[PDB]
């Protein structure tokens, strides 16, 4: 089905996005893996795989669309050098991921895109759960410190 | 993330009226049971679990926004005294509870809050779907083979 | 069975604490989880739930003893802001929960109505034996371990 | 191989009344599932399931035979408004559709065509003694229990 | 609840499309067996109940919503007379199925009708991602491997 | 029980033919064996294992009706030499059996011998279902081409 | 363990064509699936999965190195538009891949870092495999015609 | 929760004469293993750990309360020479010890401490249905003499 030129846009942007998701989750998660956080590991992990279902689903979109999936272009990498500032820069990258979505979605219902719109919707509930997974860390190392933050993602389960 | 007031407004309103609705399912099936009818006692002790868990949802949407949800208001109840009246009050409040749901629907589609959009879809969808589409069919029932053989068959 | 009015009274006062308790657990419960303390949330969440049952016996004991049970009525909810405040508010209320209880079985006594007694020492049982307790050693445990480690233990 | 003209023809006259049947089966277990009337719902739609696998077998026949299926074609629908007029209209069209089926399995035989009588007794033995035979005891128990005791064993 | 009436209109219409697409499956469905195509009538058959379940779910949306369904209207067949044909005439007719699909989610979205907004959502996602994509997908295979390879697969 | 005369030859005639089939079909089956073409040999065998049924009721409604089988005699074999000859002429030889069935129904309608008709019309049905076979592989290989044809019947299955 | 500046800007750069890889690879897999050819859709989505472990094991070796593993740069795309050109540019950049893991497995050698050395002929032997896979389709190409080898991989298994 | 004075007090006294109760039984226990009165031992053995599960439930009650358990004291025990006395001995404890129950059940119940009461009157049960076995045994001595009682008790089981 040929689609909307401004949906499938709209689609490759949220697919770059999504593209440096998985490259920074990737490099965070080994960078927790280099320092025994395993346990963070394993959330970083978990959630580049799922960015890297996310990726797939809108490659597989635009192809349906009739367009050209752009899987070379990357955003700029935030990567942090400590726990905090690694989950501040996911933070940061879930938020502009989310605006962009928010976007994205607005845009494929002016255009009676729906079934792009449901994909996006989907993508939109992930990246916002692990938008509530961030806030909890922050709030618990608000809470028990970064010593006893860190303490407990030492062992993965 | 930080949501929109009016969406938090709107969902704190909707966790009243699923509250309110728990609290008359509850009364409501346990009269069914105190009368014998215990098809009407379990399937609306049910719907009060389902309400349960649809302000479940709807506090946790609320403390995700970052709002404060309030779970000490309560509408006023319409308890009924007989089976019919007691299927009417039911009716009437999840009429209202979809009404409530579709306005706040519209509200999340005007604030670009997609995803609280379709958490209210699910509730509106369970509301429809599932127990007042129920509520028109035990009331056609009653239309049709009468109160006494409707009666009957819930025991 | 005809039972005493103020025995019935009683019940309702009590049915209006049980379901107050349910909203506290509840939305204490929910504010655990949206701190990641999901140990504390599961907690508070299956007390909320105990709660419910205590209700729900309540309200057929109170249809069994030809009443009308208030579902409608909410006491004022004491929500803390922090760990430590919703936990004592919690034990503050199964203080308040217990006390009522008491005053309940001793008039249950009084009026002859012996079975109503054995539901609400039932309660009673559950509500010092196994969350009073409960929250009596969470706060005997941050006193020893400290806030930040007993909060570590919670995720 | 190559059948015969007017075999075909009486095939694609019973196919378009398999078709019919169809669809009026399919509203009817719908209009019943509207009322809670499951067991009619469940009943209807098996038939209508029933009426699709006949027409099958007819598509299947008449393509087999070299012949052009119509199932585009379609027979008025006489729905009913009540459960006794949507019987009614259910035992009217089956005992249309047998009458077809006599005359083309009559047809058949003086063909020589014996393959599609088979066929065709198979649907006639199908409609005769699986749901021409259900509507008449349907009807007979309205006549018997009321049309009340009836509705009420079809919930 | 009494929906609105163009909602109601539009369901109809998406029903009268669903049910032609039944009809035009089932007999592709059948002349794919006629000539050995076995993987090409499995697939085409599942199709055609596919639409059924969809016309299933616009009946009952439409008595839900206190209208009557119109299952007796079909829209004109485009029968093919070879392979190409008619997966070229199904295609055709999912583009307009999906086309009329998105004015009446566009209707229901401006008539706060977001149920049977949802239940057309989930019909689009099937028509485009179940059978759109597939028939795109089988014209490109033809196209690069050949109709004689094609169908040999097909077999 | 004794049978009619008339139908007691119409059924040892039926069952020449029946005879004449078994062999033209095992000898197609095995000379499509030899030529790798196993589907083929499959299919043309549990043919002729259910001709080998047919006649097996022939003979024993034969025997009923208190007749004498006539297994001595068969009908000349048209055995071909390629694929698409040796499917005509299966072809040929289902559809001159199915006008005798045809005749032996009607006759033994005529002569009030119901259950030779009900045998009769279980093989009819059953030569008449490989005549739908025959003509699906005909118009198989006019889609495909004999090439691609013969090249799905390599493997049984 | 500190690694040398030379065996880590090579793990890096081998990184660099791991990532690319895993890029063209799901690119070309997701265009595969959306013509209908699914053996060839799961062959480079294996592809991809594969290089996706390799990218993890340098990852974690520039890592224990204390180098800055570069998941940021990519490498040029090379898509093609239909199966022969597709299959024709995993196969250049599996060989510019081979080159450039030769040459890092000889400087890996030359400064004794023989734990980086078996890593990188792991995935020596890994793209050679895939090298050997790519010549045997191109071979396959050429016996049964694109057609014929096309065909072939309409069904996944 | 903090407990009435007088309730600990009862409950600290209950207590005394249950850890006096499982010294006794366990002492009479093992008496009667050294006589080879097997099912003696056994009912005797069970019955202290009765009384243990007992003064277990009393100690946390007394700790619920926020008073201290007294295990320090104990009463006189009465440890019995033959059979007849010893089972006269427990019965005799048992009995001081259900007066003691009913008095603490009554303070119990005068200062509404109604989880106290339940917990005091399950203890009663218990001590009142060992109270019904020794009126048993000592019946059973009356009617079958001691010599045909204690050769019912050589076997365990
Ligand atoms: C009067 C002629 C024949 C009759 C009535 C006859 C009947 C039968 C029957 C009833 C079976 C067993 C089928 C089953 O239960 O699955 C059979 C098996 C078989 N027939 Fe014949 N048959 C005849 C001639 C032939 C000829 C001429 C050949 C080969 C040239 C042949 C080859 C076979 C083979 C290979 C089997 C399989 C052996 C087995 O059953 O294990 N038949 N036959
Ligand atoms: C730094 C780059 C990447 C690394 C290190 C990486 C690593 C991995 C690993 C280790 C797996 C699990 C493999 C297994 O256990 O079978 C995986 C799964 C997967 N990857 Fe990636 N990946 C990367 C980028 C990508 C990209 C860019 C895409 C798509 C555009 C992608 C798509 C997938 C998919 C679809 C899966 C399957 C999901 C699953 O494991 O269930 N990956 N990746
Ligand atoms: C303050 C005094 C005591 C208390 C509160 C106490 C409590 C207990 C409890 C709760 C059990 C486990 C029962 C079960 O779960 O089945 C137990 C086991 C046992 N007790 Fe005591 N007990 C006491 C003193 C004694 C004494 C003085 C003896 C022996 C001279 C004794 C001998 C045993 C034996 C042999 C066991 C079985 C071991 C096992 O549980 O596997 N106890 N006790
Ligand atoms: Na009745
Ligand atoms: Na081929």
């Amino acid at each position: 089905m040929k689609g909307h030129p401004k949906v499938v846009g709209q689609l490759n942007r949220v697919l770059t996005c999504e593209l440096t998701a998985i490259n920074q989750y990737f490099l965070h998660a080994r960078m927790f893996k280099h320092w025994g956080l395993e346990k963070l590991n394993h959330v970083e992990y978990k959630k580049s795989i799922e960015d890297m279902k996310h990726a797939d689903k809108l490659i597989e979109r635009v192809l349906f669309l009739e367009g050209l999936p752009n899987l070379q272009q990357l955003e700029k990498l935030r990567i942090g050098e400590h726990a905090q500032e690694m989950l501040d820069c996911d933070l940061a990258m879930v938020q502009e991921q989310l605006t962009l979505l928010r976007d994205a979605i607005t845009l494929c219902e002016a255009e009676q895109d729906y079934v792009s719109r449901d994909l996006l919707e989907d993508i939109l509930e992930d990246e916002e759960e692990h938008l509530d997974w961030l806030e909890s860390q922050r709030e618990l190392i608000g809470l028990t410190g970064i010593q006893n933050y860190l303490q407990s993602q030492i062992s993965e389960s | 993330m930080k949501g929109d007031k009016d969406v938090i407004d709107a969902l704190n309103r909707l966790l009243t009226g699923e509250l309110s609705a728990m609290d008359q399912y509850f009364v409501h099936a346990h009269m069914y049971e105190d009368w014998g009818l215990n098809e009407l006692y379990e399937r609306i002790a049910h719907e009060s679990d389902d309400e349960k868990g649809h302000a479940a949802k709807l506090v946790q949407r609320i403390l995700f926004l970052e709002g404060v949800p309030n779970v000490a208001a309560r509408e006023a109840l319409n308890i009924g005294s007989n089976v019919e009246e007691m299927l009417r009050n039911d009716l009437a409040y999840e009429y209202k509870v979809a009404d409530d749901l579709r306005k706040v629907i519209a509200l999340c589609e005007q604030k670009k809050d997609y995803q609280t959009r379709e958490i209210l879809e699910v509730l509106l969808d369970d509301t429809e779907s599932d127990h007042m589409y129920w509520l028109e069919k035990q009331l056609g029932l009653i239309d049709r083979i009468g109160l006494a053989n409707y009666l009957q068959t819930k025991m």
